[PDB]
C-alpha cells in the first residue's frame, strides 16, 4: 500500500 | 510462567472439547495467528506436539511466528505488531515504521529470508531484549494542587454573593422581579467589564515572570475567561426574563430596553459562534470576526448600564491600551519555518531561521503566528533550542487543541510558511547555571524548557573542553563566568511519554554525547521514570526508541548503559534518590523543580531535611 | 621666540631706566624668582651677563631656576609649578604632589641635590619634554541641542496659556478680580497634580532606557520640578492677592479661606526650605522633612479645590503606587564600601563589594545610598567597572553637587560605610558586542558609560587568548558568541579632563595593556581631542600624567607611543578619521555616538556619506 | 607642612 511503495522509494534512494 | 499458564489452559480446553473454530474457541479468539496454525499443523496429538515445539528458545518463537504470517516491508510490520505488550507505555507507529524500515533495509532485494532476519536481528544489540517474546480521586494531594484555582473560583462566586445580596437588599421594595434584575444587573456590571481584564496577554507575560504565578494560576486564564462568558450568557437571560415578567405584571418610551433586545442578540451571537465547533472545523477567521462584536455589546451597555461606564472604563482603558501597545511590528519578525518535522505521536517540529538580533535565555517562550492556520491567533511555545545554537529557533508544538491540530494535519498532507513570532518571554534561568550538581527536577508535561536548559548546559560545559592545535594536550579549563557547575542531575517524571518522544530521544542524545566523555567523570545524569508502567517488563518501547537511535548515530550499547539503568517505571524512592545526590560530593545541592505544587511541598521537604537549596522554577 | 622677545623687552626697559624694584618694575611683577636673581647677580652689564646666561640648554635653565629657589620635598614642588604654563588643561595638585614625590624619592636621604637631580630627570621618559622650559553664543548648534527643552518649555507655557484664558473667559463676568484669581486657580489644579509626577524614579528609569530619552530631556527633570515649583509659589502668591482684593472689594463662613492660609503657610515652609542654602550646608535630613509636607499641601488643597481631587487622583495615584511599589527590600543590598580613592579634581572613587547575585551588563547605573551623608537621598551612578571584574563594583562619583561634595569633603578629613545600592539599570549594549569594527565616540562628560564598555571589552578580548599548558603555542580563537569585534576604535572628544583624570589614566592603562601585543594587530585604538588646548604646547598636563603612570606599571615609552600620538589638541577633522577608520578593513564599521545631538547629526552625516551605520547609545 | 609629614613618611615605610 503506502508502506510498500515508501519501502520500494528507499530501496530507489 | 505466562506459556505455562497457556499449556495448562490449552490442555483443560483440550480435554474439554479438533476443528478450526473449537481451536479458537479454545484460544478464546478471529485470528490470522490462529489459522495458519492450523493449516501448518494439519487431533490431541497434533495440538499438544505443536505445543510442545512452540513452549520447549525465542528466536525460535519468532521463527515460528514468522513462518505463521509467512503465508516484504508490510508483513514485517505485523510481526513486530504482534511481537509487543503494548500495554501501558507504546511504540508510537512512527517508530515502529521506523524500526520495521531498519530491520528489513539491512537484512536485505526483495522480500527477506527468516535465517538472515535472525542474525540481522541479532546485530541490533538493543532489539532483541526489548521484542516480547511470546505467542500472544480524593486525596489532599488534589486539593493541594488546586488549592489555588479553588481559592480563585471561591472569590469570584463570593463577590458575586456580595453584589447580588447588597443589590436586592437596597432594591427590596421592588417586588420579587426587579429584585432578580437588579441582582444580575449589579453583577453583568462586573462580569463584562473583568471579562476584559483577563485577555491582557501582553501583562500576563510580566505577571508569569514573578512569583504571583506560584500563587494564583495564570495558565487557567483563557478558561477562566470562557467561564465568565458562560456566567454572563446566564445572568443576561436571567436579567431579561426578569424584566419581561416584570413588564408582564406591569401589564397587569426609552433606549434602554430596545438595546437590551440588541445586547441579548448580541450575546447569542458571541456564545453560539465561541463554541468549539467553531474553532474545530477550520473556521479560525470566523471565530476572530464574531468575538470582534464585544466592542458592540461593549458600546450599546454604556448606553444601557447608566453606571455601567466606569466598569467598562478602568479594565477598558487597561485592555485597549494594551491593543494600542501592541502594534504591527512591535516585536514581531516575519521569520521564515526553514524545515518542519513531524515528530511521532502527532508533534510538529518548527525550525524558524533565527532573527539577527533575537537574543534569548534558555527556557524562554514566544508566541506563534502562522496566518495559513489562523491569521488573528497567537500560541505561546516554548523554544526548545538552545542559545547557543545560532542558525535556527527550535519549536516542539504537540497537538493538544485545535490550532496545533490544525498545524499539524495541515503539514501532514503535504515548507517556507510566513510565521511571525513574538519575542522571548521568560523567567531568569541564571540561578541554574550559577550552582554546583543542581538537580534540575520536572514532573508532567512542563519539560520542553528543560529541553532548552539541558542543550545550553550541554553547549557551555563542551565549550570549556580546549585542544591545543599544535600538540593536542586537550584540557579542561575550570569556570567560564557564564557557567560554574559540576554535575548536572536531571530527573524527569511523568505518566508515560505519549507526545514526549522527541524528549527521549534528546536525553538519548545527551547521553550518546557524553557517553564517550564518561570513563574520567560524568557531568550530567538523566534519569527517567514512567510511573505508569508498572514494571521494567512494560518499559519495552523507551527499549525500542534508545536502540534506534544508536543507529542514526552509530556507537555501541555502552553509550546508553548509563540511561537504561536510569530510566526506571513506576514513582521515584526519593529517599534514595536524594541520598545519593548527598553521596557525591560536587559543591552544594540546589534543586530546581517545575511541576505540581503537591511534588513541590513533598521535594522541599526531602530538601530541607537533607540540606539542599531547594527552588521552583515557574517556566 | 618668547626668550628672544623677553630678552628685548628687557633691553628697551633697561635702556628706558638697577635697584631691585626697578627691576621687578622691568618685568612687571612681587617675585621669589626675582629676588633670588638679583642676590646672585649682585648694572647693565651685569644684567646683561646674567641673562645671555640664562637666554644662550633647557636643564641649564632648570638648574637656573633650582639655584633662585635653592635659598627637599616642598621646594622642589615650587620649582615644578614654576615649570608648568597652566594654561587651559592643566595638571590637578594630586597629580602634582605624586610627580615631585617620584621625581624627589628616586633622586635620593634629606633634601636633594640639582647634579643627580638633573640625571634623574632624564631617566624619567616623559617628564623633561613635558616640563615647559622658561624663566616665566548664538549658533544653529546651540538651539539644535536645546530644542526638545525649549519645546517642553514651550508645551508647559502655552498649556498654562491655554488654562488661563479659558478660565477667565468664562469667568469674565466676575469683575477684575475674580478673573485672575479663577486663572491662578485653574493653573494651580494642574502645576500641583503634575508636579508630583515629574518625580517618578520608578518610571524614569523605564522611559530612560526606551528612545523617548532621544526626544525629550529625561535627566532635567529634577529641574523641571524646581520649576513648576517656583511657578506655583508665583501662582499662588497672585491667586492670594487676587483673593484678598476681593475681598477688600467686598468690604466697600466657609473652609476655603482658611485652609488657603494654611496652604500660603505650607508652600512658603516648602519654598525656604528647598532653597540650596539648606542642603548647601549639611542638612538633608531638614530638607526631606520640611518636604514631606507636600502630603499636608495635597491634603488640605482636596479641601480647598472643589475640583482639585481628580487632578491629584490621576498623578497622586501614579505617585503613591510608586512609592508603594518601592519598599525596604525592594531591590536594595546593603552593601559594604570596601575601599574609598580619592581621585584628583575631586572625585570619589568607592569600591563597594559585589552583590552575590548582582548581574549587571556594562554601562548599567544605579541609585547610591548612603546613610552618613544623606538618609533618603538616591543618587545615581554608572557602574564604571566591567561586569567581567567579579569582586567589587566600582563607582567613581565626581563632587558636582551637595551630595557628592558631601561624600567627598566627609572621606577627605578622614572606610567601611553602610551603602544600599539599587539595581542595575540600563539600555542594553549588545549592538556593541555584536559587531565589527566599532567606532565608540564620546563627548562631554557622559563618558562614564564608556569606562565599563572599554573595559569589558579588552576582558573579553583577552579571554579569547588561550595558552597550551603542554607546549605553550599561544593561539587567538575566533568569536566566543558574546564578542565579535574585529576592532575598535574609541574616540573621546572634551573641552579638558577636568574631572576625568581617572579617565585619562583608564586610557592610558588599556593602552599599556594592549601595546605590548600590538606588534602583530592593534585591537583598541583609543583617540583624544581636547577642544580648548590651543595648539599641542598645551596638552602637556597629560603628557605628565602618563609619564607618571608609566612608572606605577614599569614600562617602555613604545607602550604609549601609540596614544601620545592619538591624543591631539583642538577638535576633530571628521573626514579624515572617518577615512581613516575607512582605510582599515576590519567589517563593516558601526559608530556609536554619546553627546550632544549637534554633534550626533554632525557624525550622522558624515557615517551616512561614508557608508557606516551610525547608532546614538543614549546610556 | 603636610607634604613634608608625607615625606618623612615615605622615608620611614
Ligand atoms: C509558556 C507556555 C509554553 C507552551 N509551550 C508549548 C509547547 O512547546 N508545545 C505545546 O504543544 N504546547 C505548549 N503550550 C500549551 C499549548 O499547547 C499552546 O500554548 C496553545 O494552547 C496552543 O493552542 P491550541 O489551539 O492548541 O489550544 P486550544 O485547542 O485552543 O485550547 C485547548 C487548551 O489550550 C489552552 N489554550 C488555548 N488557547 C491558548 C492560548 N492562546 N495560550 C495558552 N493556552 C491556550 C486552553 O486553555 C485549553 O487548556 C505552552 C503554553 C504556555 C503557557
Ligand atoms: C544615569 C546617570 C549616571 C550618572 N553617573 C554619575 C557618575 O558616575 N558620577 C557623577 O559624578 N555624576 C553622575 N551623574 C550625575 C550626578 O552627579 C549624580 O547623578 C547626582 O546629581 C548627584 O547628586 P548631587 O547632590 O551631586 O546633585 P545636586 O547638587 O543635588 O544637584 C546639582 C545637579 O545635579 C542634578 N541632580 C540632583 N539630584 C539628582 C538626582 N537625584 N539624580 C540626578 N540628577 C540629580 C541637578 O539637576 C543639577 O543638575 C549621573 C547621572 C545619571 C542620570
Ligand atoms: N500554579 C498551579 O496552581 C499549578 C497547578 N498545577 C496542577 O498540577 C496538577 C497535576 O498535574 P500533574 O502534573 O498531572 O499531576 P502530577 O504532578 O501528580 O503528575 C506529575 C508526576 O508526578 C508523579 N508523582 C505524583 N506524586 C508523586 C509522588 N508522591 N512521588 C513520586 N512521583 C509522584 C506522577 O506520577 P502518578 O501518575 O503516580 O501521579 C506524575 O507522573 C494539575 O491538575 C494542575 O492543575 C500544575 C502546575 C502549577
Ligand atoms: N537629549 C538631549 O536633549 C540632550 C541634550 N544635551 C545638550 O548638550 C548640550 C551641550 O553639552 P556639551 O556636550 O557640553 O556641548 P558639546 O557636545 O558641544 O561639547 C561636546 C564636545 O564636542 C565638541 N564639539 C562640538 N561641536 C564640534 C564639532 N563640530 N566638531 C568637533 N567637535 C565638536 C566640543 O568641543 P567645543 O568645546 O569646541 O564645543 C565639546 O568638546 C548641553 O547643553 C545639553 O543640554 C546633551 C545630551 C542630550
Ligand atoms: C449585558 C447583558 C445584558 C442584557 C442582555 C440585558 C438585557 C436587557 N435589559 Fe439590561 N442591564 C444590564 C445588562 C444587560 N441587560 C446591565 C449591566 C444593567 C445595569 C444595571 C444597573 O447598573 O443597575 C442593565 C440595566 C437594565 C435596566 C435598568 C434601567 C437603567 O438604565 O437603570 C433595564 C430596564 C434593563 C432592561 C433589559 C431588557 C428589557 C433586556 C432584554 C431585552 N436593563
Ligand atoms: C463582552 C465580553 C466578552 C464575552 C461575553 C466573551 C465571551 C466568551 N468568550 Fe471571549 N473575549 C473577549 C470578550 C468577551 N468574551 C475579549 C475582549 C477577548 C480578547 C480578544 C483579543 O485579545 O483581541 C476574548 C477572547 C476570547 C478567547 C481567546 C481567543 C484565543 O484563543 O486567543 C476565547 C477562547 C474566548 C472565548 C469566549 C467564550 C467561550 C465566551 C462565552 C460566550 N474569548
Ligand atoms: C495651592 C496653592 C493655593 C493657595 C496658597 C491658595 C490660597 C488661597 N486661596 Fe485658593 N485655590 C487653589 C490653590 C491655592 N489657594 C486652587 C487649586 C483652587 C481651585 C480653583 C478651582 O478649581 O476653580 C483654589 C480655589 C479657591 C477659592 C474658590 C472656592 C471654591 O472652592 O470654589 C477661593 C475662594 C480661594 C481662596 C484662597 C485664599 C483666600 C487663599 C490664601 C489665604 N481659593
Ligand atoms: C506640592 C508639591 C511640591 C512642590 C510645590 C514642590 C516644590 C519644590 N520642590 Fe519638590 N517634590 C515634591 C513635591 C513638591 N515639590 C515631591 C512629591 C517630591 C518627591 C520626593 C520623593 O520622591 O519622595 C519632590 C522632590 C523634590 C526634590 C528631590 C530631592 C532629591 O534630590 O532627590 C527636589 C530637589 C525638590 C525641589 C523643590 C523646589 C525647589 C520646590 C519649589 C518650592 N523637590
Ligand atoms: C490573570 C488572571 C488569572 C485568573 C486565574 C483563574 C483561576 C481559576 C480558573 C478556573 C477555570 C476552571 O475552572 O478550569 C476549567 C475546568 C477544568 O480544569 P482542570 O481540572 O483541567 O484544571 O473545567 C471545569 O470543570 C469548570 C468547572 C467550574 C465550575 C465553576 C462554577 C462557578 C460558578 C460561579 C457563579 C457565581
Ligand atoms: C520625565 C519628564 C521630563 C520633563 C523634561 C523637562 C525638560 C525641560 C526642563 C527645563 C528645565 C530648565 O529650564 O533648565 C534649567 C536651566 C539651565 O538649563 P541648562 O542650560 O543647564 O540645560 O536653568 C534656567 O535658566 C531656567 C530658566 C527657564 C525659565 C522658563 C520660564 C517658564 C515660565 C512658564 C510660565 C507659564
Ligand atoms: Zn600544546
Amino acid at each position: 500500500a503506502a508502506a510498500a511503495a515508501a519501502a520500494a522509494a528507499a530501496a530507489a534512494a | 510462567e505466562e506459556d505455562a499458564r497457556w499449556l495448562r489452559w490449552v490442555t483443560q480446553q483440550f480435554k474439554t472439547i479438533i476443528s478450526l473454530q473449537e481451536f479458537k474457541a479454545a484460544l478464546h479468539v478471529e485470528s490470522f495467528f490462529a489459522e495458519r496454525f492450523f493449516a501448518l499443523f494439519d487431533t490431541l496429538q497434533e495440538l499438544q506436539e505443536a505445543l510442545t515445539l512452540l513452549i520447549h528458545s525465542p528466536m525460535d518463537k519468532l521463527k515460528f511466528l514468522f513462518q505463521v504470517y509467512d503465508i516484504d516491508p508490510d508483513e514485517l510490520r505485523t510481526v513486530l505488531q504482534s511481537c509487543l505488550r503494548e500495554s501501558a507505555i507504546s511504540l508510537p507507529d512512527e517508530k515502529l515504521d521506523q524500526l520495521t524500515l531498519a530491520l528489513f533495509e539491512s537484512a536485505d532485494n526483495g522480500a527477506i529470508t527468516f535465517e538472515e532476519l535472525r542474525d540481522e536481528l541479532q546485530r541490533f544489540p538493543g532489539v532483541m531484549e526489548n521484542l516480547t517474546i511470546s505467542a500472544a480521586q480524593l486525596t489532599r494531594a488534589y486539593w493541594h494542587n488546586h488549592r489555588s484555582q479553588l481559592f480563585c473560583l471561591a472569590t469570584y462566586a463570593g463577590l458575586h454573593v456580595l453584589l447580588f445580596g447588597l443589590a436586592a437588599s437596597a432594591h427590596r421594595d421592588l417586588g420579587a422581579s426587579v429584585m432578580v434584575a437588579k441582582g444580575c444587573g449589579q453583577c453583568l456590571n462586573f462580569d463584562c467589564s473583568f471579562i476584559a481584564v483577563l485577555m491582557l496577554r501582553r501583562c500576563l507575560t510580566w505577571l508569569r515572570a514573578t512569583w504571583l504565578a506560584q500563587v494564583l494560576p495564570l495558565d487557567q486564564n483563557i478558561q477562566f475567561h470562557q467561564l465568565m462568558g458562560y456566567v454572563v450568557v446566564g445572568l443576561s437571560l436571567v436579567h431579561t426574563v426578569a424584566h419581561t415578567v416584570n413588564f408582564v405584571l406591569q401589564a397587569q418610551h426609552g433606549s434602554a430596553s430596545p438595546t437590551g433586545v440588541a445586547l441579548l442578540l448580541l450575546l447569542l451571537l458571541m456564545f453560539i459562534c465561541s463554541s468549539s465547533c467553531i474553532r474545530r472545523s477550520g473556521h479560525f477567521e470566523v471565530f476572530y470576526w464574531t468575538h470582534l462584536s464585544y466592542l458592540l455589546v461593549w458600546l450599546l451597555l454604556i448606553f444601557h448600564g447608566p453606571n455601567f461606564w466606569k466598569w467598562l472604563l478602568v479594565p477598558g482603558i487597561l485592555f485597549f491600551l494594551e491593543k494600542a501597545i501592541g502594534l504591527a511590528v512591535s516585536r514581531m519578525a516575519a521569520v521564515c519555518i526553514m524545515e518542519v518535522n513531524l515528530l511521532p505521536s502527532k508533534v510538529t517540529h518548527l525550525l524558524i531561521k533565527r532573527p539577527p538580533f533575537f537574543h534569548y535565555r534558555p527556557g524562554d517562550y514566544l508566541y506563534l503566528n502562522i496566518p495559513t492556520i489562523a491569521r488573528y491567533e497567537w500560541h505561546p511555545f516554548t523554544i526548545s533550542s538552545a542559545p547557543e545554537q545560532k542558525d535556527t529557533i527550535w519549536l516542539h508544538i504537540r497537538s493538544q487543541g485545535q490550532w496545533t491540530n490544525r498545524l499539524y494535519e495541515s503539514f501532514k498532507a503535504s515548507c517556507n510558511i510566513k510565521c511571525y513570532i513574538d519575542g522571548p518571554y521568560g523567567t531568569p534561568t541564571r540561578r541554574i547555571f550559577a550552582s554546583e550538581h543542581a538537580v534540575l527536577i520536572g514532573a508532567g508535561i512542563g519539560i520542553t524548557p528543560f529541553a532548552s536548559i539541558l542543550q545550553s548546559i550541554m553547549y557551555r560545559h563542551q565549550k570549556r573542553k580546549h585542544t591545543c592545535p599544535s600538540c593536542q594536550h586537550s584540557w579542561i579549563e575550570g569556570v567560564q563566568d557564564n557557567m560554574k557547575l559540576h554535575k548536572v542531575d536531571f530527573i524527569w517524571i511523568n505518566r508515560d511519554q505519549r507526545s514526549f518522544e522527541w524528549f527521549v530521544s534528546l536525553l538519548t542524545k545527551l547521553e550518546m554525547d557524553q557517553a564517550e566523555e564518561a570513563q574520567y567523570g560524568r557531568f550530567l545524569e538523566l534519569h527517567m521514570y514512567m510511573t505508569s508502567a508498572l514494571g521494567k517488563n512494560d518499559m519495552k518501547a523507551i527499549g525500542l526508541q534508545m536502540a534506534l537511535d544508536l543507529l542514526a548515530n552509530k556507537e555501541k550499547k555502552d553509550s546508553i548503559t548509563g540511561l537504561q539503568t536510569r530510566t526506571q517505571p513506576g514513582r521515584p524512592d526519593w529517599s534514595k534518590v536524594f541520598q545519593k545526590v548527598a553521596a557525591e560530593k560536587k559543591g552544594k545541592v540546589q534543586v530546581f523543580f517545575c511541576g505540581s505544587p503537591a511534588l513541590a511541598k513533598v521535594l522541599k521537604g526531602h530538601c530541607e531535611k537533607f540540606g539542599f537549596r531547594f527552588f521552583q522554577e515557574n517556566f
